[PDB]
């Protein structure tokens, strides 16, 4: 199974060390994989440039992505983005643009998207996702 | 068995671990047993390595990344 | 050299089909390549879903991309994006997010971006761009 | 020296038969009107013809939806 950690859950994990997440990681089977979208990696790079110690931030990013590999798009992400961008246009931009790209990335991989406090994603009705901070 | 010291670290409390009781992990589970004793149980190797991946980021990094704007 | 058509110049081309831009395309050398970003392709698909005749639009896109190929990036796009997203946030002068991704895609290729929206993209000072309308 | 040729309806539009004496070798021509009511046809280059054809097929509704970029900052 492909588990894609979104940007919010990574931020959460930098600020907290919660038991719920240890348990969920413990339940991971051997062929299961943790990844992040290129979107999220770009936001990480942005934090590094906005941080006091650029070289330390980049070092921490390299360690993180060695385990949580970055994935890059192919045509399928664009098909999903076109569909859901159109549907979501009527609903008053309920989902941020980078969150939407991330959701469509997960759709394109049939990944399960792991998030924290983005209930908006329920509007993308074919997205498989989980909040690994809640029960 | 031994004795060891409780002290303050920054704004929080801490306990010194004497050499003979050192941990090989950066994170332990802490809980309270039925008789009130406090227990420190190391997390697994898998869990420790995962959580370590997020420890290196300082508050200026988080503050900049927390500004998703989106 | 790669020349990347942004989303706006492709709208312009659909509204006004001007000979001028056809002339500039022909000037491209043999080893050159004319392309769009995956961002723009996704916006085309969006338009197909928001149009009267979806099957028609999709066939139009398929024909378009057969000659102006859609490119998909590697890690270099994220390095440019982090850098420019931070720079522009500090300036207080952010541009559209899809446009930002498009610009960083062009940077990651050392490509020329073709746009009729120079003011926004000029903020990305490392960006090579040309306006094939003006 | 000139010929007569027929105006006819094709689809919801009008069209003119081009006799072979005047066949064009492209699929797209420029068209304009002179003061006197003459309509003038001038072909484009083959390369311009093949490029601009790529943007045939996208109707007004598609352009509507595409123009609606709603491209907000990051």
């Amino acid at each position: 199974m492909i588990y894609m950690l979104d940007t919010n859950i990574i931020i959460y994990l930098m600020k907290n060390r919660p038991k719920i997440i240890a348990e969920r990681v413990s339940q991971l089977l051997p062929n299961d994989r943790l990844v992040m979208s290129f979107i999220t990696y770009a936001e990480l790079i942005k934090g590094a440039f906005g941080s006091q110690n650029y070289e330390q931030s980049i070092r921490a990013i390299e360690l993180l992505t060695e385990r949580v590999n970055v994935l890059y798009p192919n045509e399928q992400i664009c098909l999903h983005y076109g569909k859901w961008a159109n549907t979501l246009k009527k609903q008053g931009r309920p989902i941020g643009n980078n969150d939407l790209w991330i959701a469509c990335h997960a759709l394109s991989l049939n990944a399960v998207l792991i998030t924290h406090n983005v209930k908006e994603f329920q509007r993308i009705t074919d997205l498989q996702w989980q909040d690994w901070t809640k029960l | 068995s031994m004795l060891t010291k409780v002290f303050q670290s920054g704004n929080s409390q801490a306990v010194r671990i004497p050499m003979d009781f050192r941990f090989d992990v950066d994170t332990v589970e802490i809980f309270r047993k039925e008789n009130g004793d406090v227990v420190l149980r190391p997390v697994s190797k898998k869990t420790d390595d995962f959580l370590a991946l997020f420890e290196g980021f300082d508050e200026t990094f988080i503050q900049a990344l927390e500004a998703r704007d989106d």
